[PDB]
């Protein structure tokens, strides 16, 4: 129930313009910010195989998913493979993708308050979205 | 396998962020 909402946050991360579809340029910007260097990714999900990715082929393929998938993990934080996480290799994931997710937090803040881009709001706007 | 793992690691960092929020 709620985990359907935790994977559509996941999908939205990926999904930058939120058009609905997670493209194969938009999954390659992310691996490129986890330290990564793909059309075979697409396709081992795409079941309608218009060679990009929804939400409902991303909740089966994440929902199947749920041991081997934490050492993935590992070895995508463990840049230099020394079989360890540093300090340094876990703060820099953590911020790329913390800062990537406040992004995404940031532009459905801005689409809810109905600006959702090119708009603007007077002070008389702007007082009213900064309280209550 | 690695590709859904991919896509998993990101999904953990994400929940330890959740999680951690929650304290
Ligand atoms: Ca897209
Ligand atoms: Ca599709
Ligand atoms: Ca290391």
């Amino acid at each position: 129930e709620e985990q359907i909402a935790e994977f559509k946050e996941a999908f939205s991360l990926f999904d930058k313009d939120g058009d609905g579809t997670i493209t194969t340029k938009e999954l390659g910007t992310v691996m490129r910010s986890l330290g990564q260097n793909l059309q075979d990714m697409i396709n081992e999900v795409d079941a309608d195989g218009n060679g990009t990715i929804d939400f409902p082929e991303f909740l089966t393929m994440m929902a199947r998913k749920m041991e081997e998938e934490i050492r993935e993990a590992f070895r995508v934080f463990d840049k230099d493979g020394n079989g360890y996480i540093s300090a340094a290799e876990l703060r820099h994931v953590m911020t790329n993708l913390g800062e990537k997710l406040t992004d995404e937090e940031v532009d459905e803040m801005i689409r809810e308050a109905g600006i959702d881009g090119d708009g603007q709001v007077n002070y008389e706007e702007f007082v009213q979205m900064m309280t209550a | 396998e690695v590709t859904v793992g991919k896509f998993y690691a990101t999904f953990l960092i994400q929940e330890y962020f959740r999680k951690f929020k929650k304290r």
